[PDB]
């Protein structure tokens, strides 16, 4: 009932979580190894055309 | 008898309320705060008697000139 | 005054209102030519008191998707049908008398009660801008937060009986929609479109020669995959009918539609027997198509749309809501049934709905020129003329009212519209005091649409995420991406 | 640097007085003289005593007789009248109907 | 407090002028800030790495 | 540049807040002057009709008569 | 049918009675007297009355009024005026002629009505 003659902000922040972290993980379930492994060849064949 | 929302003057939350202002530095007038400026009538109170005795005194007179 | 110069070109006015109404009238039949053969027929439904019509978007506002004309001529249809409108105060002297001049005397005072005739300029884009930066913006800006108060307490609802009627999962949400002006932060559509959750799911009956089937994103799939494939009748008919029995399977198995468990709608069951003619157990009398097979099933070509809008319904909002809604969009809304206001509203969705075809057939936003940008989004009423944003704030705002329109709601489309419209004045001189950062610049990338957006919990909202930082975004915004890099 | 017509201390001074009233400061201090000099106590007695009194004159007397007369025996008859309706020998002493 | 008596002293004198207490009043604007400093911060040291890797 | 959801003042802003204020102290004012105005109006009253009197104060609203 | 709505505090009755209990000890609390200048007269068993022992209370908060305290009493000379006024007229000479031609009040007069 005394609600508005208190400073409750601290009681009650925003949460820090990433909500990244749950997109990130749905995409790799969804996802099979053989293309977890390929993008490391996506991104190796990249390093070597910036190098050429 | 009556629902403890009536009681307390909230259903839910109580409400604040905005004090009173107080206008530092001069006197609260109010309805209550009047007698600082205006006190009983204690300057003319001796003319008070001497004008009561002239008035009954002029009136008698006039009065008794008319009914006689 | 103002009124010496209007009716310096009173003469020079009447020409252009006669050709105006000639241009209107072959516009209309060109436009009622196709939609008598192309659309289907919205028949008229009451309200649940049934005393008045009731209209929705969903089978009112039909968009002519492949609509023969530019979208300058469309824009000058709209433009002048509201002309016809402002027209109405000659009417006047001709049922009050000679003295229903002065009537006539305060609609040439105002160049805002005014149609196009009286302006000097030609272009319909410039006109529309002039009236709208003239009186329109300034007519809006005054009815916006107390549409919004309106709103809001239409969900909440009055006499601080919030714990009975709102949602504690639409909490944030809300809280972003409508108080984001104490924040400054923007926000994003989809949480608009959360409010939807007050409501229940708007389902689509298809009737048949048997029974109605709810519709499903399969069902849907695979009619859009026939009608690709561009079959003959013959097997196009024979896929859509195999369609038909196999979701009529799966809702059997789920448990019928949902609208047979909805408080409000319902289907009836098998008809009763009564007294003698009850034939023992058979207590039910089944109707005539029991007797087709069900390989038989058949589309009858009907649709039924059931929005399930318990809260959001435009009937439950009120005789002053629905002024309110209408004085916003700046259409006419004095002296009549909220039905008729209902109906208006519903024509300048469908107005905005088939110029977002025209827009996209034109090659989009970008496309378009500045003004033209800018006067979109004022007849969208997301933007008020006294703000000078840029050109990427404006084209995501475009997207992001355009989807939510997309959707065919018009309360979340007010509740997001009446946002940008919640302007302040200071007390003082000095203060708001000249900014240091730069102006405001979005762009379309910065708009998500193209995700889902899960409610927020109450008092544990989340952080934004860019959709550039999610997984394959570079294949998803490609074509966004090559829009805007050309 | 306030746009606004900025209200003076003394204004403000002048307006609490009338704005800083309570309920019981109206209720009693305008009950008392009204309780007082209302149409309970005095101006009731006076105005439904001279009803009875010149009721008695016009029966008794009459009204343009006793017009004609001084305004001391008027005063002695309507003192007369106002000691036979307080009576109200007639009403076996009950001011009732 | 007095042997056999308690009191209460109030005081007799106008108030001329109101009378300060120091009521620290908490706000986030501050931290927000800070927290954007820091989050800068971060991604120039990041920058300047990445220009010295780059260039070196 | 300016701050955003910032605006001058209009004449359909409506009056200012001291305004508003200025408005509602109005009856409490008027108080002071009725309250005395019904005290005096019931005590300087005298009654319309006694037992002796031929006339009663008639009040012709339009003047017709 | 059937929200399920948890109790409300404040629907209950729990805060009257004590507010009133409170009222009504704020007002006995200035019955508080001192012993000198006490005095009253009991019944004649030698046991209290009931107004008695209550009109110190009254009379404190009489001298916290204002207004009330100065004209409430200007109605009191009107009861002494009644008190003469009533022995007056119980035995006034009045003539036979005019009670019997004009009596007051009285019933089956004609010119009354009845
Ligand atoms: C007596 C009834 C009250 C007695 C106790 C209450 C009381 O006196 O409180 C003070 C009370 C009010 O206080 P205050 O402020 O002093 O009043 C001013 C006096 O009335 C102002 O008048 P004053 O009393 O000062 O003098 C007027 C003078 C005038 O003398 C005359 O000429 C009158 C001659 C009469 C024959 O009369 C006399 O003083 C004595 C002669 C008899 C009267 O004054 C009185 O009631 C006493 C005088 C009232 C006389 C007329 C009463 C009707
Ligand atoms: C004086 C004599 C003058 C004689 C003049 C005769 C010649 C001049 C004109 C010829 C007449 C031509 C025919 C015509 O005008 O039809 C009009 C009108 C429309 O007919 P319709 O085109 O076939 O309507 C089809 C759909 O309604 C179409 O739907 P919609 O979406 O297009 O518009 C629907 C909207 C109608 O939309 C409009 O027409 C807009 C009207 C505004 C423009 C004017 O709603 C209605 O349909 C109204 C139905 C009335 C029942 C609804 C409940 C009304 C509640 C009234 C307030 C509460 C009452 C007090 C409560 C306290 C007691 C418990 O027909 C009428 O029903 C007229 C009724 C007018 C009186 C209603 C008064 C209700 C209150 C009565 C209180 C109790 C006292 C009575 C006992
Ligand atoms: C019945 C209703 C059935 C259909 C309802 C639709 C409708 O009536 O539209 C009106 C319509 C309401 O506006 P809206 O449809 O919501 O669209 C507003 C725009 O969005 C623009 O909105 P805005 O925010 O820019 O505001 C424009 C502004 C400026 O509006 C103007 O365009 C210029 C002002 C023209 C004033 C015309 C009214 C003259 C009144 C008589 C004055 C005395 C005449 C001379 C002495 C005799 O509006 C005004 O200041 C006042 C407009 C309302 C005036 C009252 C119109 C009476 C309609 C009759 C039905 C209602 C009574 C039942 O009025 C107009 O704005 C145009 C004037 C309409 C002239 C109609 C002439 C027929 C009058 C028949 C009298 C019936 C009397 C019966 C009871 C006695
Ligand atoms: C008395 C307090 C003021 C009276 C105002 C009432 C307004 C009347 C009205 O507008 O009717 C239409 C109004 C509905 O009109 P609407 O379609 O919602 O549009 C509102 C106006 O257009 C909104 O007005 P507007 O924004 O269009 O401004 C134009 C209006 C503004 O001017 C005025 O209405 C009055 C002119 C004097 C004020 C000027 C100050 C500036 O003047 C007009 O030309 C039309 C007025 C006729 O009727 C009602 O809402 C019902 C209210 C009256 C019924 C209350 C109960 C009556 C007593 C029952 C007795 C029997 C029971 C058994
Ligand atoms: C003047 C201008 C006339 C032009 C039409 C006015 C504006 C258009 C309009 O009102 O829409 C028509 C209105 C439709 O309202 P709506 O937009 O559909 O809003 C419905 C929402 O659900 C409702 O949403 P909401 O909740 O926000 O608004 C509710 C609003 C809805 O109310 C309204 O619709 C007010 C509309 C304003 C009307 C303007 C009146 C101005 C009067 C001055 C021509 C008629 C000729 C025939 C006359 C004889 C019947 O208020 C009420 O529900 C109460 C209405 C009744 C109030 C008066 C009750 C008096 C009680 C007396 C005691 C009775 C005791 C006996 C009991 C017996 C034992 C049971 O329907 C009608 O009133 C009948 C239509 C045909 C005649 C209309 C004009 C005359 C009757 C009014
Ligand atoms: C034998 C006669 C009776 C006994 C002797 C005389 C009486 C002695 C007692 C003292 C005098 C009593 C006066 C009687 C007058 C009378 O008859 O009272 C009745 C008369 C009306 O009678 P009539 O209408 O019949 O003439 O009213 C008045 O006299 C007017 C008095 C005005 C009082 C105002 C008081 C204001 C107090 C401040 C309050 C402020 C709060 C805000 C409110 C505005
Ligand atoms: C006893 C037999 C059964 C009958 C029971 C009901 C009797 C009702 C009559 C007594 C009414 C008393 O009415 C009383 O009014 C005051 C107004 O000052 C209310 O007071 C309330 O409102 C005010 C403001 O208006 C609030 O600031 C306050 O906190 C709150 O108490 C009391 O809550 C109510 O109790
Ligand atoms: C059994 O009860 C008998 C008491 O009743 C006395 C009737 O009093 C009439 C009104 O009295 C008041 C005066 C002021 C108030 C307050 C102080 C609560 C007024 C307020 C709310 C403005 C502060 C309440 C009642
Ligand atoms: C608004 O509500 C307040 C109304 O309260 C009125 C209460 O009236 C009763 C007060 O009367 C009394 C009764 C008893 C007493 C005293 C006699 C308590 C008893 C004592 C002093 C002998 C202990 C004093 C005053």
């Amino acid at each position: 009932e005394e609600c508005m003659f208190k400073d409750t902000r601290l009681d009650v922040l925003p949460p820090q979580v990433n909500p990244l972290n749950a997109i990130l993980a749905q995409h790799t379930a969804q996802t099979p190894v053989h293309r977890s492994l390929e993008k490391r060849l996506w991104t190796e064949v990249r390093a070597t055309a910036v190098s050429e | 008898p009556l629902p403890n929302a009536v009681v307390q003057g909230y259903t839910s939350v109580r409400g604040p309320k905005r004090p009173l202002d107080h206008f530092y530095g001069r006197t609260p007038l109010n309805i209550d705060t009047l007698w600082h400026w205006v006190k009983f009538p204690h300057r003319y109170d001796n003319l008070r008697f001497a004008v009561c005795f002239w008035a009954f005194l002029v009136s008698a007179h006039f009065a008794n000139k008319k009914q006689r | 005054t103002a009124v010496v110069k209007n009716l310096a070109k009173l003469p020079a006015a009447t020409s252009q209102i006669l050709t105006n109404v000639s241009k209107l009238q072959t516009f209309h039949g060109l436009l009622e030519e196709r939609r008598d053969k192309y659309a289907p027929l919205a028949y008229h439904t009451y309200d649940n008191l049934k005393q008045k019509t009731t209209w929705h978007p969903i089978a009112h506002a039909w968009v002519d998707e492949g609509l023969p004309v530019s979208k300058k001529e469309y824009n000058e249809y709209c433009w002048l049908k509201k002309d016809m409108q402002r027209l109405l105060p000659l009417a006047s002297p001709f049922v009050f008398g000679i003295y229903g001049i002065l009537p006539l005397a305060v609609w040439l005072s105002n160049d805002g009660y005014l149609p196009s005739a009286f302006s000097s300029k030609k272009d319909i884009v410039s006109k529309k801008l002039e009236w709208y930066s003239s009186y329109g913006d300034d007519l809006r800006q005054q009815v916006g937060p107390m549409l919004q108060h309106r709103l809001k307490r239409h969900l909440r609802g009055t006499l601080n009986n919030e714990h009975r009627l709102m949602l504690d999962e639409v909490t944030e949400s809300y809280k972003e929609i409508f108080y984001s002006h104490y924040t400054g932060q923007l926000r994003d559509v989809r949480k608009c479109a959360h409010l939807r959750l007050y409501d229940g799911t708007s389902t689509v009956l298809l009737l048949t020669n048997k029974e109605p089937v709810e519709l499903t994103s399969e069902l849907l799939q695979k009619w859009n995959a026939i009608k690709a494939a561009k079959l003959s009748p013959e097997e196009e008919k024979k896929a859509r009918n195999e369609a038909l029995i196999e979701a009529y399977k799966e809702q059997e198995l789920h448990g019928g539609p949902h609208v047979k468990h909805m408080q409000g709608y319902g289907i009836p069951a098998d008809t009763p027997l009564l007294g003698e003619n009850a034939k023992g157990d058979q207590y039910t009398q089944p109707p005539e198509s029991a007797s087709i097979p069900l390989e038989q099933l058949e589309w009858t070509g009907d649709t039924v749309f059931i929005p399930a809008e318990y809260r959001t319904e435009m009937e439950d909002w009120g005789r002053e809501l629905t002024k309110l809604a209408n004085q916003f969009l700046l259409l006419p809304w004095r002296f009549v049934s909220n039905a008729w206001n209902q109906r208006r509203l519903v024509s300048w969705f469908e107005e905005i709905l088939q110029e977002d075809a025209l827009i996209a057939k034109e090659g989009g936003v970008q496309a378009l020129s500045d003004d033209e940008l800018k006067v979109a989004l004022l007849d969208r009423a997301v933007i008020r003329c006294d703000e000078e944003l840029t050109r990427g704030d404006m084209e995501a705002r475009y997207k992001e009212i355009s989807w939510l329109m997309s959707l065919r709601n018009p309360f979340i489309v007010l509740a997001w519209q009446t946002g940008y419209y919640r302007s302040t004045y200071s007390p003082e001189d000095d203060l708001p005091e000249a900014s240091i950062l730069p102006k405001l610049n979005r762009t379309v990338l910065d708009v998500d649409v193209h995700n889902e957006l899960a409610p927020d919990h109450p008092e544990k909202p989340l952080p934004r995420v860019h959709p550039a930082l999610y997984p394959n975004s570079h294949l998803a915004l490609a074509k966004e991406v090559a829009v805007l890099a050309k | 640097a306030p746009l606004y017509p900025v209200l003076s201390q003394a204004s403000l001074y002048k307006r609490h007085f009338f704005k800083n009233i309570k309920l019981f400061h109206v209720v009693f201090y305008v009950g008392a003289p009204c309780v007082t000099f209302g149409t309970a106590a005095w101006s009731g007695s006076n105005r439904n005593s001279r009803e009875a009194i010149f009721m008695v004159i016009e029966e008794r007397h009459g009204w343009d007789n006793f017009k004609k007369l001084s305004s001391h025996q008027q005063g002695v008859i309507m003192q007369e009248a106002a000691q036979e309706s307080l009576l109200a020998r007639n009403k076996g002493e009950l001011h009732l109907p | 407090l007095m042997n056999g008596l308690k009191m209460r002293m109030f005081s007799l004198a106008r108030q001329q002028a109101p009378k300060i207490v120091h009521k620290p009043v908490l706000s986030p604007i501050p931290e927000h800030l800070r927290l954007v400093k820091n989050v800068a911060q971060v991604q120039i040291d990041m920058l300047k790495l990445l220009n010295a890797q780059a260039a070196k | 540049v300016p701050v955003a959801n910032f605006r001058p003042k209009k004449p359909w802003d409506g009056p200012w807040g001291i305004q508003i204020s200025q408005k509602k102290d109005r009856p409490f004012i008027a108080m002071w002057i009725l309250f005395p105005l019904l005290l005096v109006d019931h005590l300087t009253r005298e009654y319309y009709a006694y037992w002796h009197s031929s006339k009663v104060p008639v009040t012709d609203v339009f003047g017709d008569f | 049918a059937a929200p399920a709505e948890k109790p409300d505090p404040a629907l209950d009755a729990t805060k009257a009675l004590p507010k009133a209990l409170e009222e009504v000890e704020f007002f006995q609390s200035y019955a508080v007297r001192r012993k000198t200048g006490f005095h009253l007269f009991n019944r004649a068993t030698g046991s209290p009355t009931i107004v008695g022992p209550m009109f110190y209370n009254l009379y404190n908060f009489v001298r916290i009024g204002r207004v009330s305290k100065y004209v409430c009493w200007l109605s009191l000379p009107l009861v002494f005026q009644r008190m003469w006024m009533k022995n007056r007229a119980t035995g006034m000479e009045y003539d036979i002629d005019l009670e019997n031609y004009a009596p007051f009040e009285a019933k089956k007069n004609p010119m009354h009505g009845h």
